[PDB]
């Protein structure tokens, strides 16, 4: 990118939908990186006494300029973001300013940043709208459900895996099971491998995989089921 | 201190290509106008995605192209994670 | 928890998009319309050997010679036949001939989106949109043969070959390649089947399938369990050749 | 009146109103009935922890809707009397407009199509019952059994039961039931009944109430005494077997 | 982003604005592309149709009203039709009642009007769809476009749709073109043609894509489709 | 559960918490007045601030005439203001041609209470922000001023004010009554009592108004009228040569 | 508690609404608007800022006038501000049915005031974020009122309110010591032109209109109509001198 003489992305976005492995992909960048990664807590922020929280903020950013060419990566961003301003309970304005020292740090008075930041949570909505807007943060990526041609490659990747009997085409037990997380997809071959046991089976075979379809997905849908549950709040 | 006018934007994008590189064929009182009311740094940040473009489509300048797609991309007020035309 | 009027960021309904995710939940329609005719069909799907063939009817008759066929929930569906063979049957009365096959399908995607919480201007008392997909057919004496499609969102486009339901995205591709101008009626119920074939769990019988046709002299008609075993038993020659 | 709407899409594409709707029948007495040739079966239990409940002057688990066919759910009693009652006025308003007895297809798609619009119409719920309609058309004889589910959807069967332990007797009656060669007799048919309440009603007797349905406008209610005359045979077979 | 503060339509925002008739105004941005223009004794538009299947056909975007007039929709189809059949009701309201044919500058009155009751009001919701009012009268021929809130304004020529905005570079440097070309309708029709042009990328202009609908003093409304404009290609 | 506070509802302290609100709303324009009974009639004087010289004096007015035998002065914002003030015309016709005779003083405050009352007990309506004040005289027992409360309690009062120096005022017109131990003004001259609860006014305020700082209304007896520049400079001449 | 700025009809703790205020930064954030008060009449100018070079020269007419006596200028929302007009529009209607000859200035600010009162205690509807400039030449004298977003209104000498608002009603200041005794309706034709050149100083990144409309009993006779020919085009020039 120094041939075009351009500004690459300081910061990310990747929040999406519960249960689609987002700290999975962050770890997968670590892999390919081969140097320093951090991995920060919401809720590590916020320390036993008021204003100990202002000093955690520097403690990330003096290791940016010590350790150059790092990753910090944050998790769970709810609970510090957003505005919330006065009238509420009162209490709430030791957690605001948490972000204040986070995003002076991030853009001050003078561009100090060397790395990358990345900011995740469950609840875009309920963050800051100004932590919403670019300039902290310039390529923005939400997760969305594969499709029949995505949740096939779901189950190849876990078909090296485990045991597939031949003969048996996983494009079909995807297209049973509706529009769901990840989370929910390695669930039916894990579950697979159970029923090898009560079911009096050798390995999983389709008789089993069709048996998932109601105990997989349809059995555990009830209540406390998130997938798409909880967009918001 | 609000929002940027109209010909205010054409100004500030201008400024923030200076360390690019492009063909100089593209009009910015145009981009100025296909912008409503976004905030300064989305300005800068429409230069950010238009310098990625080029570099997944190998091109060795900027075009007027990189400039409309991010604003089809993720800059402003612009979000889509699918096509859905129906 | 907001109101059916609240626009997404996106500039869409919530109503709207949700609705459309609640067709690949339910069975496959898959449907193709030729010049000879219109060759419908659907998918029973039965969870249950116990469920009777007759029990759950996917293919209406709107008119003679104007027909379509449902997927995903039935529920809203009936609601909207009652309503078509309304604007249908009763414009008959009216103008003392037919109504036009895309006229039918306006009157009937229009009462889609007229849902809300207390509309101003008139009275219109609906909780929710329809979220069952729609495959509209017919005939007529200018421009024939026509297979729509009625969309949860008020639009409406003419589809010679199109496949809705669970196979959206996987058999809708399988038609492109597939489809033909030149297509007669005979050789489209076994392209239909052969479609309905691989996308089935079970093998294809006359239980979990039922396949119907439009005709100019005919008009609607359903395909009887001894006329649709007969087309089962010619697919098998087709499967296996070289 | 109360114009919001309550159904609203889940994002997933389902309805919470009505997913969450199904939960009160499967919470329910298991309803469960069957069909033979000849005659009717439609089998009913009650609660077995509340006890003083007099037989007569509670009313009976089967709705009577017309002559010929009857009603028989499971589900929440506060939505089942809404749709007991106005399956009858119009099932005489069916007289009354086409001076024609009513048939047991026009009566399931009525209950089901009403049902679906209090889905359709903001500001109320839907109906947390399922009624399972079954009977016999005028002049003829072909059983017809019909399933009428909450959600609006509904299908013919030849044995299904619907309330708690339900999938416990559908695999019952899958295995030990054949529908291609159902019983010609009414005694094997009030039979099959009982075998598939041994695994709910759990040794019960004035808990089970069995409805028998016969052509011609025909019903005979069994008494307490005479459901425990086919308990007996069934037991002496079951444990020796 | 998402529903914070005007996600209720009778809130005002702490900025003077309105997301909900911004949420509406990016429904026309991200639909159908559509140009138009006019002249003194003529008026021509030119509309765009898509649709997502090569099988599929291709929904007209151009809705007639009277044989004096038409309109272009940009937006939700069936949302356009409800504010069509209001356009077409005073047409013949004027024409039974006055005996008149409804006036350009009238119309965008009219039709403001629809539109402002539903935002002023819990319960509705403005429409998404942007419409172009063409037509003629003794006064001349009159161009305007409509947006979500309501706001009408006559104009030479404008385009709303995909990559709408950046088309209107042609229309500007031919600003004194085709206002000065009379008696010319082949030209004017061409010149929509180039403009329209501008914003094509995937797929350019063919038989069925291209829409054109031309009006006048001595030449009614009248829609070209098929292969009437492929000799205007 | 936040919205307890944003409605009209029972609290857990046993009160009303848009009601309270509903006093606060006339202390934002911060304008103050008062009303006294004297004999035969009643006069009533009110603080006119022009914050602008492109304000027309004469339209600009704090007292407003709901009829020929009654006036009314309120407190707070203007458009609270004048929406019960065209609701309290509407009243005082529909008492002439349905009920009877001319509306009294005390009928106007009591169906504007009620009127408020369902208004305050329905959730979906908000309170007036404002304090209805009608002054008037009555041919059974004279001159009587009512103060409407903003939560629909009506009471009548001897001589009355508004605004946030209210406090500091009643004590100025309680402590005249103290001592004198008589109830209303015994001078029977309306002009007499027009100087008098301007005395009062200047020496609480600590301010000498002008002839465009103030608006005194006059009620007598079948009779209202609200006093011009030249009227109420008239009585500004004698206040400096008496005291 | 939380959400006081959400719904309408809730009070804030110190007795004001937040939709109120922000109704009044969407009036500061659209074209700006003058207004000029005269003895024989009074004089409507507006400032239309053009986007683009597409907009069609003195096609577009901003100010909708009611009847013939009064015009209706506006500076805000460009729907909310047409549904005032289109309001008092049959309350021009209804009032000349039953009550003969047309409704004068004063009486004509009484039906917007209240109907904008009744968004304000409504939780279904929002209260109108455009402030509009009426007036014209009434049965006696004439007057001028601006309508305000909260529904407080008085006479104004004159009414300026837009992205000018701090400029152009500033200047209105120094019109008044101007002419003390009084102006004439065709020196205030010019007044108004240069006025919004005072205040297009913020207006210089964009492309501006005049638009000027005035009614008086001198010429028009109680005929409230735009400018046109060379009167237009002679005020121009005169405003430009000084710039």
């Amino acid at each position: 990118f120094a041939t075009l003489g351009i500004d690459p992305p300081k910061g990310i976005l990747l929040y999406g939908p519960p249960g689609t492995g987002k700290t999975l992909c962050a770890r997968a960048v670590a892999n390919r990186t081969d140097a320093t990664f951090i991995r920060v807590i919401g809720s590590e922020l916020v320390q036993k006494y008021v204003g100990e929280g202002a000093r955690m903020v520097r403690e990330l950013f003096e290791m940016a300029r010590t350790k150059k060419a790092c990753i910090i990566f944050f998790d769970e961003i709810d609970a510090v973001g957003g505005a919330r301003f006065d009238d509420g309970a009162g209490g709430d304005n030791e957690v605001q300013r948490t972000m204040l020292e986070l995003i002076t740090q991030l853009d001050g008075f003078d561009p100090r940043g060397n790395i990358k930041v990345m900011f995740a949570t469950n609840r875009p909505n309920t963050l800051d709208p100004a932590l919403l807007r670019p300039g902290r943060i310039d390529r923005k990526v939400e997760f969305s459900l594969p499709d029949l041609e995505g949740r096939a490659n779901i189950f190849r990747i876990h078909s090296k895996s485990m045991s597939v009997e031949r003969g048996i085409r996983w494009e079909l037990i995807s297209r049973l099971c509706p529009n769901s997380t990840g989370a929910e997809l390695r669930s039916v071959c894990t579950e697979a491998g159970m029923f090898a046991i009560r079911a009096r089976r050798k390995v999983a075979t389709e008789k089993d995989f069709l048996k998932a379809v109601d105990k997989v997905i349809s059995g555990y849908k009830k209540f406390s089921s998130t997938s798409r549950y909880m967009q918001y709040n | 201190f609000p929002l940027p006018s109209e010909d205010s934007r054409a100004q500030i994008l201008q400024i923030h290509s200076r360390k690019m590189t492009t063909d100089d064929d593209i009009n910015w009182q145009e981009l100025a106008r296909s912008t409503d009311e976004f905030n300064g740094a989305q300005l800068k940040a429409v230069t950010v995605e238009a310098g990625m473009i080029a570099l997944r489509n190998g091109q060795s300048s900027v075009k007027h192209e990189d400039f409309v797609e991010g604003i089809s991309e993720v800059q402003a007020r612009k979000s889509k994670s699918v096509s859905f035309y129906a | 928890d907001r109101g059916v009027s609240t626009f997404s960021p996106e500039g869409r309904l919530f109503q709207v998009e949700y609705s459309l995710e609640a067709i690949k939940l339910g069975s496959t329609a898959i449907g193709i319309a030729t010049k000879e005719g219109v060759v419908l069909g659907v998918e029973k799907r039965a969870t249950s050997p116990l469920l009777e063939s007759d029990s759950i009817e996917k293919i209406v008759e709107i008119d003679r010679h104007i027909g379509c066929a449902m997927s995903g929930l039935t529920a809203d569906a009936r609601s909207m036949i009652e309503h078509a063979r309304t604007a249908a049957v009763t414009h008959n009365l009216y103008y003392d001939e037919d109504i036009n096959v895309e006229s039918l399908t306006q009157s009937v995607c229009d009462l889609a989106l007229r849902f809300g919480e207390g509309a101003s201007g008139e009275e219109r008392l609906m909780s929710r949109p329809f979220g069952v997909a729609l495959l509209i057919a017919g005939h007529d004496a200018d421009d024939g043969y026509q297979l729509f499609h009625a969309e949860p969102s008020g639009t409406f486009y003419r589809y010679n070959a199109k496949a809705i339901g669970s196979g959206s995205e996987g058999a809708q591709a399988e038609l492109l390649n597939e489809w033909h101008s030149s297509l007669t009626l005979k050789e489209a119920e076994l392209l239909v089947l052969k479609i309905l074939k691989q996308v089935m769990e079970e093998k294809l019988d006359e239980n979990n399938a039922q396949l119907s046709c439009i005709t100019k002299q005919d008009g609607f008609k359903i395909y009887d369990n001894e006329k649709t075993a007969e087309l089962i038993k010619e697919l098998k020659e087709k499967e296996a050749a070289e | 009146g109360y114009d919001r709407a309550l159904s609203i899409f889940s994002p997933d594409g389902h309805i919470f109103q009505v997913e969450y709707a199904l939960e009160a029948v499967k919470r329910g007495t298991c309803a469960v009935g069957v069909k033979g040739k000849n005659c009717v079966v439609l089998g009913c239990e009650r609660r077995s922890t509340l006890k003083l409940q007099d037989t007569r002057i509670t009313p009976s688990k089967v709705s009577k809707i017309d002559s010929h066919v009857v009603l028989s759910f499971s589900g929440l009693n506060a939505d089942s009397r809404i749709l007991i009652e106005k399956a009858r006025v119009e099932a005489q308003s069916h007289r009354l407009t086409l001076e024609d007895p009513v048939t047991v297809e026009y009566l399931t798609r009525y209950v089901a199509g009403v049902q679906q619009r209090y889905t359709q119409s903001g500001g109320v719920r839907p109906f947390g019952v399922s009624t399972l309609i079954a009977g016999f058309d005028p002049r003829d004889d072909e059983p017809k059994l019909y399933q009428t589910e909450p959600s609006g959807i509904y299908s013919s069967w030849s044995a299904q039961t619907i309330g708690r332990n339900s999938k416990t007797v559908r695999e019952f009656l899958e295995k030990n039931y054949d529908r291609k060669e159902p019983p010609a007799t009414v005694e094997e048919c009030v039979k099959l009944t009982v075998r598939s309440l041994l695994e709910v009603v759990q040794t019960g007797a004035k808990n089970i109430e069995i409805t028998v349905v016969k052509p011609d406008s025909d019903i005979v209610a069994l008494s307490s005494e005479e459901i425990n005359q086919y308990v007996t045979q069934i037991e002496q077979e079951k444990q020796e077997q | 982003f998402r529903n914070n503060y005007d996600g209720d339509t009778v809130t005002f925002s702490p900025t003077g604005r309105l997301f909900q008739v911004e949420y509406a105004l990016e429904a026309i941005k991200q639909g159908s592309v559509t140009v138009g223009l006019r002249s003194n004794t003529h008026a021509v538009l030119v509309a765009l149709k898509r649709n997502a299947d090569e099988l599929s056909s291709y929904q007209k975007k151009i809705i007639k009203c009277d044989e004096h007039m038409g309109l272009s929709l940009a937006g939700l189809a069936p949302d356009a039709r409800v504010l069509s059949n209001y356009l077409r009701q005073q047409c013949n309201y004027s024409s039974l009642v006055f005996n008149r044919k409804l006036a350009v500058e009238r119309a965008g009155h009219l039709l403001c009007d629809k539109a402002q009751k539903n935002t002023q009001s819990y319960g509705g919701r403005p429409y998404g769809v942007g419409l172009l009012i063409i037509g003629y009268d003794k006064s001349g021929a009159h161009l305007l476009e409509f947006q979500p809130s309501g706001n009408v304004t006559e104009l030479y020529g404008t385009a709303i749709g995909a990559r709408s905005q950046g088309a209107k570079t042609y229309l500007e440097r031919t600003l004194d073109t085709f206002i000065k070309i009379d008696g010319n309708p082949d030209e004017l029709i061409k010149a929509g043609v180039e403009a329209i042009s501008q914003s094509l990328r995937d797929e350019s202009l063919t038989v069925d894509n291209l829409s054109i609908a031309i009006v006048g003093k001595d030449t009614p409304f009248t829609i070209y489709d098929g292969e009437a404009v492929a000799k205007y290609i | 559960a936040g919205y307890d506070r944003h409605i009209t509802i029972f609290s857990p302290e046993g009160r009303l918490y848009q009601v309270e609100y509903a006093f606060k709303a006339t202390n934002q324009t911060n304008i103050n007045s008062l009303a006294v009974r004297g004999k035969d009639c009643t006069v009533v004087i009110s603080q006119k601030k022009v914050p602008d010289k492109l304000l027309d004096p004469t339209t600009v007015s704090y007292i407003f005439c709901i009829s020929r035998t009654i006036g009314m002065v309120v407190n707070g914002p203007i458009p609270d203001a004048r929406n019960a003030a065209l609701r309290a015309k509407a009243e005082a016709a529909e008492f002439r041609y349905k009920y009877g005779y001319d509306m009294p003083c005390d009928v106007l405050a009591k169906r504007m209470a009620n009127l408020s009352q369902i208004y305050t007990q329905r959730a979906y309506m908000r309170p007036l922000g404002v304090i209805l004040t009608f002054v008037s005289v009555d041919e059974e027992l004279g001159p009587s001023i009512y103060k409407t409360d903003p939560a629909g309690y009506y009471v009548g009062y001897k001589a009355t004010a508004t605004g946030p120096k209210q406090q500091e005022i009643t004590t100025n017109l309680e402590n005249h009554f103290k001592k004198s131990k008589i109830d209303h003004i015994n001078e029977e001259s309306w002009e007499k009592v027009v100087e008098f609860a301007i005395t009062h006014m200047i020496d609480a305020l600590g301010t000498e108004f002008s002839k465009n700082d103030l608006e005194v209304g006059v009620a007598t007896k079948d009779k209202f009228f609200t006093l011009s520049a030249e009227n109420i400079e008239e009585r500004l001449v004698a206040i400096a040569e008496q005291d | 508690g939380t959400g006081y700025d959400l719904s309408n009809s809730v009070f804030s703790p110190d007795g004001r609404n937040f939709q109120v205020e922000y109704a009044v930064k969407a009036v500061e954030n659209g074209t700006t608007s003058i207004g000029i008060k005269c003895n024989d009449g009074v004089v409507f100018a507006v400032e239309k800022l053009i986007t683009s070079k597409l907009l069609v020269p003195q096609k577009n007419v901003k100010i909708q006038v009611v009847d013939r006596h009064i015009g209706c200028v506006y500076s805000g929302l460009i729907p909310d501000g047409r549904h005032l007009v289109n309001r008092g529009r049959e309350e021009a209607a209804s009032f000349k049915k039953l009550y003969k000859t047309p409704i004068p200035i004063p009486a004509f600010a009484d039906r917007l005031g209240q109907y904008v009162q009744a968004h304000t205690l409504y939780n279904s509807v929002r209260p109108f974020g455009v402030s509009t400039i009426f007036g014209g030449v009434d049965k006696n004298g004439a007057h001028l009122y601006m309508l305000e977003p909260s529904g407080s209104y008085w006479g104004y000498k004159g009414a300026a309110t837009g992205k000018g608002r701090q400029s152009a009603k500033a200047e209105l200041e120094k019109l008044v010591d101007h002419h003390p005794e009084g102006l004439s309706a065709r020196e205030a034709v010019k007044q108004a032109a240069k006025i919004i050149y005072l205040a297009h100083e913020d207006n210089k990144e964009k492309d501006f209109e005049l638009e000027i409309s005035w009614c008086s009993l001198s010429e028009t006779n109680g005929l409230h109509k735009f400018v046109k020919g060379d009167l237009l085009q002679e005020a121009i020039d005169f405003a430009q001198k000084e710039i």
